């Protein structure tokens, strides 16, 4: 699924 | 970084680690007082760590400096990730040296096929989790708009580009966000997002820095 590449990941719309 | 290699100590001297009791994002030093990162890396209490190779051992030549300001692009959108760029001002100027140096901003955009260097302390696994001590590097080409839009229907704006390998196995990953994509000595991208990491036909998506040069300059001047 759609995720940012931070720790932790945040969702994106996808 | 999945499928990358050990950069070598201080070979990416503009690379910084953003720390809040743990490494959570990367960034790129653009002058002695300013770091470029991703807007989704925004939070209070950011410490910028410069001159790092092994982020889990203190050698004595690191500079740890708090962020005094973290300014997201005013049109950042956390749903679409459009305008995923942030400027961090350091509370004190960094001391530039062999291990701490700024990366040039672009004067023109890059093109499909251009090979770029992507770096970070992010996850090195596409399934499961492994976080490296030392900085990892990946050479990756900018992909065509067509490839990018096929991979991410409805999701790619003029402020994004895809870079990587459609076969999978090589990508930026969680912990790499905000870090540099450098092409011919210019900062052309910021690690932003993707559908997982290193998956077939799901290349990394990056903020297109060349679109923001005027905003960067104006924001630095105003703050
Ligand atoms: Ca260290």
């Amino acid at each position: 699924g759609c995720w940012t590449k931070s720790i932790p990941p945040k969702p994106c719309f996808g | 970084i999945v499928g990358g290699y050990t950069c070598g100590a201080n070979t990416v001297p503009y690379q910084v680690s953003l720390n809040s009791g743990y490494h959570f994002c990367g960034g790129s030093l653009i002058n002695s007082q300013w770091v470029v990162s991703a807007a989704h890396c925004y939070k209070s209490g950011i410490q910028v760590r410069l001159g790092e190779d092994n982020i889990n051992v203190v050698e004595g030549n690191e500079q740890f400096i708090s962020a005094s300001k973290s300014i997201v692009h005013p049109s950042y959108n956390s749903n679409t990730l459009n305008n995923d760029i942030m400027l961090i001002k350091l509370k004190s100027a960094a001391s530039l040296n062999s291990r701490v140096a700024s990366i040039s901003l672009p004067t023109s955009c890059a093109s499909a096929g251009t090979q770029c260097l992507i770096s970070g302390w992010g996850n090195t696994k596409s399934s499961g989790t492994s976080y490296p001590d030392v900085l990892k590097c990946l050479k990756a080409p900018i992909l065509s708009d067509s490839s990018c839009k096929s991979a991410y229907p409805g999701q790619i704006t003029s402020n994004m580009f895809c870079a990587g390998y459609l076969e999978g196995g090589k990508d930026s990953c969680q912990g790499d966000s905000g870090g540099p994509v450098v092409c011919s000595g210019k900062l052309q991208g910021i690690v932003s997002w993707g559908s997982g990491c290193a998956q077939k036909n799901k290349p990394g998506v990056y903020t297109k820095v060349c679109n923001y040069v005027s905003w960067i300059k104006q924001t630095i001047a105003s703050n």
